[PDB]
């Protein structure tokens, strides 16, 4: 089965540039039947095909950023990937990485077979701070606060991805100093309290920072 | 030239057969396929070619069409069908999507379970305090929270935060924080949070001291 996985730097400066790279894995980039691109999608907006390229090296590109993207393919490492020139305020968004199939006896019919998992960009110029994990103490509910970190994204655990269920990790909310909070909740029977033992695992990959914060009564 | 698709925005309750509509800006010329895009989550097809669906998609997904005009339906909605739907098109050489139809799930009005926490020492050794107010699985989206110190109104020192709908329960649910200093926590004692629900006979506040 295909695999794709992103790897870029989250934040990027403005007017600097942007690199992105996609690993495929469980098949070669070297396919017959494969084009490989690259999808952006703005916060709150629809998806935006930036380009896509050929494992030989057929590059193609969106007229609008056609000015800008160089998509690069790589068949010793086995990825792709993408380079965003002058990146300003606005290419801020979630860029994914696709698999196009290609299937035509006298041209290729496509459809994007794989997506990969996205890569938050976040174009700005302040510099990157790592979260503070602060507990929610207590059905009984609890939870922990992610507070005061940029850029995002930030994912959060429950007992190593054991407690899944009644699980809500709200949206981050930027608050007036710049910096996001977000806060990450779970509701478990009372009984459990005492037995049971709860740990949130978050971590903020932009600053390389996991923390495993263990929410206690009391 | 121009890529619609309608509505724009939908909420039908679980089991209605709910139709959405595509239009190319061309005719027809490659492979019109359909993607689902739950919230976060990365964008997954369903149907290619207009009609075939990808192995592994359940037999409730259908579409058709011909030309310019083209239509995605479901036979029997579930919880976990709630997702921005995508159409592409691939004409002179650019993959384009369309704009997107967000689909909501209709159900009985619920009432919100309020909890308020207090700020943990840490925090407050740090030289900041932030009290949450959380009001888990609640439906309709729209509800009301608001906080008073010692029985009085505080406004701009709180910002909240709604999760997208749940895919089991397909309820909402709601995160205010209210965030002051540690010397300005010291001045007061009771802290409360007013919750003011359309599926709530009267407005539950919760509160505590210290």
């Amino acid at each position: 089965q295909l695999q794709l996985q992103e790897s870029g730097p989250g934040l990027v400066k403005p007017s600097e540039t942007l690199s992105l790279t996609c690993t495929v894995s469980g098949g070669s980039i070297s396919s017959s039947s494969y084009y490989w691109g690259w999808i952006r999608q703005p916060p709150g907006k629809g998806l935006e095909w930036i380009g896509s390229v050929y494992y030989s090296g057929g590059a193609s590109y969106n007229p609008s950023l056609k000015s800008r993207a160089t998509i690069s393919v790589d068949t010793s490492k086995n990825q792709f990937s993408l380079n965003l020139d002058s990146v300003s305020a606005a290419d801020t968004a979630i860029y994914y990485c696709a698999s196009i199939y290609g299937s035509g006896t006298f041209y290729y019919y496509f459809y994007m077979d794989v997506w990969g998992k996205g890569s938050t960009v976040t174009v700005s110029s302040a510099s990157t701070k790592g979260p503070s994990v602060f507990p929610l103490a207590p059905t009984a509910a609890l939870g922990c606060l992610v507070k005061d970190y940029f850029p995002e994204p930030v994912t959060v655990s429950w007992n190593s991805g054991a407690l899944t269920s009644g699980v809500h990790t709200f949206p981050a909310v930027l608050q007036s100093s710049g910096l996001y909070s977000l806060s990450s909740v779970v509701t478990v029977p009372s009984s459990s309290l005492g037995t049971q033992t709860y740990i949130c695992n978050v971590n903020h990959k932009p600053s390389n920072t996991k923390v495993d914060k263990k929410v206690e009564p009391k | 030239i121009q890529m619609t698709q309608s509505p724009s925005s939908l909420s039908a309750s679980v089991g209605d057969r709910v139709t959405i509509t595509c239009q190319a800006s061309q005719v027809i010329s490659n492979y019109l396929n359909w993607y689902q895009q739950k919230p976060g989550k990365a964008p997954k097809l369903l149907i290619y070619d207009t009609s075939n669906l990808k192995t592994g998609v359940p037999s409730r997904f259908s579409g058709s069409g011909s030309g310019t005009d083209f239509t995605f339906t479901i036979s029997s909605l579930q919880p976990e069908d709630i997702a921005t739907y995508y159409c592409q098109q691939y004409e002179n050489l650019q993959f384009t999507f369309g704009p997107g139809t967000k689909v909501d799930i209709k159900r009985t009005v619920a009432a919100p379970s309020v909890f308020i926490f207090p700020p943990s020492d840490e925090q407050l050794k740090s030289g900041t305090a932030s009290v949450v107010c959380l009001l888990n699985n609640f439906y309709p989206r729209e509800a009301k929270v608001q906080w008073k110190v010692d029985n009085a109104l505080q406004s701009g020192n709180s910002q909240e935060s709604v999760t997208e709908q749940d895919s089991k329960d397909s309820t909402y649910s709601l995160s205010s924080t209210l965030t002051l200093s540690k010397a300005d926590y010291e001045k007061h004692k009771v802290y409360a949070c007013e919750v003011t629900h359309q599926g709530l006979r009267s407005p539950v506040t919760k509160s505590f001291n210290r």
